[PDB]
RNA sequence: GUGGGAGAGGGUGGUGGAAUUCCCGGAGUAGCGGUGAAAUGCGCAGAUACCGGGAGGAACGCCGAUGGCGAAGGCAGCCACCUGGUCCACCCGUGACGCUGAGGCGCGAAAGCGUGGGGAGCAAACCGGAUUAGAUACCCGGGUAGUCCACGCCCUAAACGAUGCGCGCUAGGUCUCUGGGUCUCCUGGGGGCCGAAGCUAACGCGUUAAGCGCGCCGCCUGGGGAGUACGGCCGCAAGGC
């Protein structure tokens, strides 16, 4: 699944700073992993519906971050973007 | 009557391998008792109901018995 | 011809019919009885008296052979199921053992309408 | 790697040079999928509730490993291939839950 | 975020015993079965009942609950891998990022359809036997599609809590599941029962609102005609919106 060892890794690689755990660039890091974690886990298994509903639950959390970065702050959302491979 | 976790020690629960104390959650045949004959709790009976089909695989308890009367 | 002296009596019991076979202690027949072998024909076959005659009927079909000590097993519910025990213990065989062996699935397979 | 307990039950008629065998058999089946062994509990003859291969007992094993996890059901795989190997069942290891404590 | 927690949540593979059917052998005579009674049916080519061995498919007894999970449909052997939701303790982080949601898209019991399998039990149609005034039925014996699996359609329902979602507020008592806690109890989050104020036409609802409010969507305007006609979109068709 996802250990507490590879969580660690992108909370300290997109933290605004020491000790930051919630920023946006931090969720939306958090988040797109998990959603690699299951599109590859969709590829096989394409009849597991009800773990395709927390796939759209994920994707729509994390368009609702980017969309905020957008307004507030360009700039960092570029830079989160182009860092993730997105859109 | 008595009930079962009345009547017993410090026990694991998780242990599947333990026939002795698990032939006394069993029935005269190889049923399970209900909650009422054992004493357990909500909790405690849906392990020792997991713990003793694990048993039954394993061909520790029996998974049916002969009743010997009427 | 066997001279058994010793063995089971398993006792199938239905709504309809009750009926008894008299084996050797390994499971094999030695004889047996039933509510057609005795006069009765329709539905008096599943009545607790013949379910003792009929326990009665292969109770001296084994005395032939010689038959003393016996162990009884008994399959199903029906009218008379307890007529043929209790016709099987004045039976002058000494009953052994009773055992009740009916059959339960374990919800395996589908039961035909009457019985859903 | 998480750690796990194995049950295996085989025939209880073996000489010893069929029982090691058949045991050293699984000790190569557990190095060649990475099982860490960290101890060994051998009950060997024991009475069984029902018959298991017309045979009325079993020789009784268990280990408990930590292993990498993908592996676990082609290692199952492995093990009843002998046929002296009856039961094979694998538990996540968890911890003694107490009860009337 | 961190640390814990419960679960028929899902998918994949694997696997265990009970039972039915069928085959093989042993043993064993004269009927079994079935009903309010019976008859077709099966049985001397030896059935039923008993023991043993084997095959196959489907469903998981007890635990099991007025219980748990899920958005709904719905989900019960056990094991493992992949995996989703959710809940609690800390008061750590971001700093309104929120709610609803016409379209769209995805899910959607059962039945039905296509291709290929599978086929034990059950069983529309149908073949029989009875019952009857008649039996195109209930009861009985057989029995195909189908039920099961894979892949693709179909989009209906008493899809029910006949109660859309989210939030705030408004007496309690009691039963319960699961967490935490200074563990007669307190404190949360679900699942039940009584009931304050109040609402309601009444039955009844009542911190899981049908109460007091607020935001947004869906929908209603007499019955039959009629979920029919026409048109359209969708569908292989049945037919659906
Ligand atoms: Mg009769
Ligand atoms: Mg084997
Ligand atoms: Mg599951
Ligand atoms: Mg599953
Ligand atoms: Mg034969
Ligand atoms: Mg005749
Ligand atoms: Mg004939
Ligand atoms: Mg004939
Ligand atoms: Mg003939
Ligand atoms: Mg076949
Ligand atoms: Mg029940
Ligand atoms: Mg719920
Ligand atoms: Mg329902
Ligand atoms: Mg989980
Ligand atoms: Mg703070
Ligand atoms: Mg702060
Ligand atoms: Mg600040
Ligand atoms: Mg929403
Ligand atoms: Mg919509
Ligand atoms: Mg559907
Ligand atoms: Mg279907
Ligand atoms: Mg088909
Ligand atoms: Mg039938
Ligand atoms: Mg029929
Ligand atoms: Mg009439
Ligand atoms: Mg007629
Ligand atoms: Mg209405
Ligand atoms: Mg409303
Ligand atoms: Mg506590
Ligand atoms: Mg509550
Ligand atoms: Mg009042
Ligand atoms: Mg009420
Ligand atoms: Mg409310
Ligand atoms: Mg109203
Ligand atoms: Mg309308
Ligand atoms: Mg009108
Ligand atoms: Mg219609
Ligand atoms: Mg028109
Ligand atoms: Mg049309
Ligand atoms: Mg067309
Ligand atoms: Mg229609």
């Amino acid at each position: 699944p996802i250990t507490k060892e590879e969580k660690q890794k992108v909370i300290q690689e997109f933290a605004r700073f020491p000790g930051d755990t919630g920023s946006t660039e931090v969720q939306v890091a958090l988040l797109t992993l998990r959603i690699n974690r299951l599109s590859e886990h969709l590829k096989v298994h394409k009849k597991d519906h009800h773990s395709h509903r927390g796939l759209l639950m994920m994707v729509g959390q994390r368009r609702r971050l980017l969309r905020y970065l957008q307004r507030e702050d360009p700039e960092r959302y570029r830079a989160l973007i182009e860092k993730l491979g997105i859109r | 009557k008595a009930k079962v976790k009345a009547t017993l020690g410090e026990f694991d629960l998780r242990d599947y391998r333990n026939v002795e104390v698990l032939k006394r959650f069993l029935s005269e045949t190889g049923k399970i008792l209900p909650r009422r004959r054992t004493g357990l709790s909500a909790k405690e009976q849906r392990i020792l109901a997991k713990t003793i089909k694990r048993a039954r695989i394993l061909g520790l308890l029996p998974f049916t018995e002969k009743l010997v009367r009427k | 011809k066997r001279q058994v002296a010793s063995g089971r009596a398993y006792i199938h019991a239905s709504y309809n019919n009750t009926i008894v076979t008299i084996t050797d202690p390994d499971g094999n027949p030695i004889t047996w009885s039933s509510g057609g072998v005795i006069g009765y024909k329709g539905s008096r076959k599943g009545t607790p008296y013949a379910a003792q005659l009929a326990a009665l009927d292969a109770a001296k079909k084994a005395m032939a052979y010689g038959m003393q000590s016996v162990d009884v097993i008994v399959r199903g519910t029906g009218a008379g199921r307890e007529q043929a025990i209790r016709a099987l213990q004045a039976s002058g065989l000494q009953v052994k053992s009773i055992v009740d062996d009916t059959p339960v699935p374990h919800n395996g397979c589908r039961p035909k309408k009457k019985f859903r | 790697m998480r750690r796990y307990e194995v049950n295996i039950v085989l025939n209880p008629n073996l000489d010893q040079s069929q029982l090691a065998l058949e045991k050293e058999i699984i000790q190569r089946a557990l190095e060649n999928y990475g099982a860490r062994v960290e101890k060994v509990e051998e009950l060997g003859l024991r009475r069984l509730a029902y018959p298991i291969a017309k045979d009325p007992q079993g020789y009784f094993l268990w280990y408990q490993v930590e292993m990498p996890e993908d592996r676990v059901n082609d290692l199952a795989r492995e093990l009843r291939i002998r046929d002296n190997v009856r039961r094979v069942m694998v538990v996540k290891s968890q911890e003694p839950f107490l009860a009337n404590a």
